């Protein structure tokens, strides 16, 4: 069985910075991109980023480009996303994703339960 | 960065009735013959549950209600006649080019 | 009306020998050599060379240069009734433009695509890999269980050829436009290089067949250094005695040096035929043969120094890593190794470059023949728009290779290779040298060779010629047509119907000899043996 879990809620502070964790079991982790989506409350879904563990490839959407980073940790099977200049916009439910394979159309299979930022 | 524009924001679609979402891309999101486009499903306050994969494949663990189909630039997520238990919100993602986005979304209820 | 004679002696040479070497000997040699011996498999291809190879190599270059006619009317001053052979070798260069410049659009392809600071074809987080890819050198943390792929074959399978997007020969569905925009500059290369005649394409060669070897030079320096490349040279010259035994072994040689040196083609008659009266064809015959053989086994050095790299780097036998056949082992193999090396995106480059420039010479050659022949048959309505008839064979060679460039087109690619050039090939090599030995005298043939250089061939040469070369080029299309091949490019095994259409392949190439013999035998008056006799005797206008 293929599961995420992810660090618990944290606190939003006016310009702080947060370290949200994903760690990943169940499959070779190392070899399937690793997405993160913002959830606003009472919004829709919005893709972060990405990260290839294995190759440390990540990309980002053009409004992440500096706000987010993504890491990997092939020791831990943790994938980390680094938050910074903590706006009251970016408080929300970040949920840590992982796509399928290339020829699966890339579906983000398995969800993490998701990490409030308040 | 391919928009995608979800034009049913709202179906209030009865029991019994099948409910027919629409997505449209900028661009084809076709590639080596794999429509990139997913499909997925997230009740309140739950985490988004992967529905259908590269536009026409059935997900993992997922009802044969759930159907979806189109090619290129159109597709569509045809719920076969709904029912009380998938009033969710449903997604259209697109996994083709260097930023893969979310739709607009799209609320059901009856 | 003068022949262009070539510009100097080194422009026939360089283009004989860009001619004879092609991408046969890069993965066709030393996989057959390891196949079938090793250092073992060097005893049967030499005593083959020296026996069959190099007397029709010599032979027909003699002949051309001699009769200085062409593929087509040549056969007016040898034998009449054997004018077919010329339309047979028409049709086998259609065939052979069909797919061999394919393979030279993927080459181009690859090239194109690797000139990123990250290849393509080294990673699987690409959109093309399956859930199959594991990473060819990773530690042995991943294992690769039983049906496990790498990254680069996935780039070969469904990013440069999408096979995966066709299921087989049934379905040849759609066509990749990247590889049709490959193929449209491959063919305006070739176009511009021997559309004026051979007064450009003796100075286009000049680069386009010394290059391949310096980047051979450098990849052979390369895989030298490699660690682990003692491995691979290790078994690719281990003897094998006792595989020498079976009658495969020799049958693999005699096929392998005849295909090489390429001889039946029609082009070293075209070839030539440009060269002085007076000018010394043995030893340009000699050294050429040599230089193509001495190129095969460098090649081959080359090939292995990374194969057994490789194989060191999995901790596994290099017979495990060497089973891809075809084009797969420089695609796939090669393309893995090169991923790997400490100043990759530069030896991709030259690699692939050695690639397009060493089979680009080999297409001019096979054009540049075909138009001489047709050039010669008919002077009264060609050869006064030379610049013409050049861009009709070449928009007819690309319509042809249309279809080799299908989602299935691959498949398409190895059906062609192994049924056209096939005994469809070596049947015509055989009518030409009975015709030019038995029908054609012997010692008429010896005299005008002595007239030609200033002494007439050796007892060995006049031997050959008439008993030995025609005897194992027997032996070969005996060999061929005994065994029916068992097709089978990525896990498709051909069907049943493909074989029937490759054995028709193969007989409309060779449809053409026996009813050009049948009209000639109709059209000439007289009883049937003043009949054969006419058509037999050169017309001597
Ligand atoms: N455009 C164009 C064009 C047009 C007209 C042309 N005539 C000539 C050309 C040169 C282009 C390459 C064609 N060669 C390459 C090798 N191939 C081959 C080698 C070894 C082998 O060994 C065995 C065995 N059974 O062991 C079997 C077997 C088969 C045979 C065909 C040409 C190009
Ligand atoms: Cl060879
Ligand atoms: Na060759
Ligand atoms: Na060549």
């Amino acid at each position: 069985q293929v599961q995420l879990q992810q660090s618990g809620p944290e606190l939003v502070k006016l310009g702080a910075s947060v370290r949200i964790s994903c760690k990943a079991s169940g499959y070779r982790f190392s070899y399937s991109w690793m997405n993160w989506v913002k959830q606003r409350p009472g919004k829709g879904l919005e893709w972060i980023g990405r990260i290839y563990p294995g190759d440390g490839d990540t990309k980002y959407s053009g409004k992440f480009k500096g706000k987010a980073t993504l890491t990997a940790d092939k020791s831990s099977s943790t994938v980390y996303m680094q938050l910074s200049s903590l706006t009251s916009e970016d408080s929300a439910v970040y949920f840590c994703a992982r796509s399928a394979y290339g020829s699966e159309g890339f579906a983000m299979d398995y969800w993490g339960q998701g990490t409030s930022v308040t | 960065d391919i928009v995608l524009t979800q034009s049913p924001a709202s179906l209030a679609v009865s029991l019994g009735q099948r409910a027919t979402i629409s997505c449209r891309a900028s661009e084809s999101v076709d590639n080596y013959g794999i429509s990139f486009l997913n499909w997925f499903q997230q009740k309140p306050g739950q985490p988004p549950k992967l529905l259908i994969y590269a536009a026409s494949n059935q997900g993992s663990g997922v009802p044969a209600r759930f159907s979806g189909s189109g090619s290129g630039t159109y597709f569509s997520l045809n719920i076969h006649p709904m029912e009380e238990d998938d009033t969710a919100v449903y997604f259209c993602q697109q996994t083709k080019g260097v930023s893969w986005t979310f739709g607009g979304g799209t609320k059901v209820e009856i | 009306g003068e022949r262009e004679t070539w510009g100097k002696k080194v422009d026939f040479l360089l283009s004989v020998i860009g001619y004879a070497v092609d991408l046969g000997n890069v993965w066709r040699f030393p996989y057959i050599c390891y196949q079938n011996g090793g250092g073992a498999f060097l005893l049967p291809y030499t005593i083959m060379a020296i026996f069959g190879g190099i007397p029709l190599f010599y032979m027909e270059l003699a002949l051309g240069q001699y009769h200085r006619n062409g593929c087509i009317s040549i056969w007016r001053k040898i034998c009449p009734i054997f004018k077919g052979i010329g339309y047979a070798i028409c049709i086998i260069a259609f065939y052979i433009a069909s797919y061999y410049n394919t393979i030279m659009a993927w080459a181009l392809y690859y090239l194109i695509s690797s000139f990123t600071d990250q290849l393509p074809w080294t990673s699987c987080k690409n959109s093309w890999n399956t859930g199959n890819c594991t990473n060819y050198f990773s530690e042995d943390n991943i294992t690769w269980t039983l049906h496990s792929t790498s990254p680069a074959e996935e780039f070969y399978t469904r990013h440069v050829l999408q096979i995966h997007r066709s299921k087989g020969l049934q379905d040849l569905g759609g066509i990749s436009w990247q590889l049709a925009l490959c193929i449209m500059l491959i063919f305006t290369v070739i176009y511009f290089s021997i559309w004026k005649g051979v007064k450009t394409s003796g100075k286009v060669v000049w680069v386009t067949a010394t290059f391949p070897y310096i980047i051979l030079s450098v990849l052979l320096v390369r895989g030298a250094t490699l660690p682990g490349a003692w491995r691979g040279v290790l078994f690719y010259l281990k003897p094998n005695w006792q595989k020498l035994l079976e009658t495969g072994v020799w049958i693999d040689a005699a096929a392998q040096i005849f295909f090489s040196l390429g001889p039946g083609f029609g082009v070293l008659l075209a070839f030539a035929s440009y060269n002085k009266f007076n000018n010394n064809c043995y030893q340009d015959a000699l050294v050429t043969s040599v230089v193509n053989c001495m190129t095969s086994f460098v090649s081959g050095f080359v090939i292995f120094t990374v194969l057994g790299y490789m194989a060191e780097m999995r901790n596994e036998d290099v017979s495990e890593v060497a089973k891809d056949a075809g084009p797969s082992l420089l695609f796939i193999t090669y393309a893995e190794a090169i991923a790997n090396m400490p100043a990759s995106t530069f030896f991709a480059i030259i690699f692939f470059l050695m690639l397009i420039t060493l089979g680009l010479d080999s297409t001019f050659a096979g054009l540049e023949g075909v138009i001489t022949a047709v050039l010669d048959e008919f002077p009264h309505v060609w050869a006064k728009r030379r610049e013409r008839f050049v861009l009709a064979v070449v928009i007819t060679c690309f319509f042809g290779s249309l279809v080799t460039l299908t989602f299935g087109g691959a498949y398409v690619v190895k059906l062609l290779e192994e049924y056209a050039t096939g005994p469809a090939v070596l049947t015509v090599a055989l009518i030409e040298a009975v015709a030019v030995s038995w029908f054609y005298g012997i010692t008429q043939f010896c005299r005008d060779v002595k007239e030609m250089l200033g002494f007439s061939p050796g007892w060995f040469w006049r031997i050959c010629w008439v008993a030995i070369s025609p005897l194992f080029l027997l032996f070969i299309i005996c060999s061929f047509l005994m065994s029916p091949p068992q097709l089978r490019l990525f896990q498709y095994n051909y069907p049943y119907w493909s074989i029937i259409l490759g054995y028709c392949i193969g007989t409309s190439s060779f449809i053409c000899i026996p009813t050009y013999i049948a009209y000639r035998l109709i059209i000439t008056p007289g009883t049937f043996k003043e009949r054969i006799i006419k058509s037999i005797t050169p017309e001597t206008p």
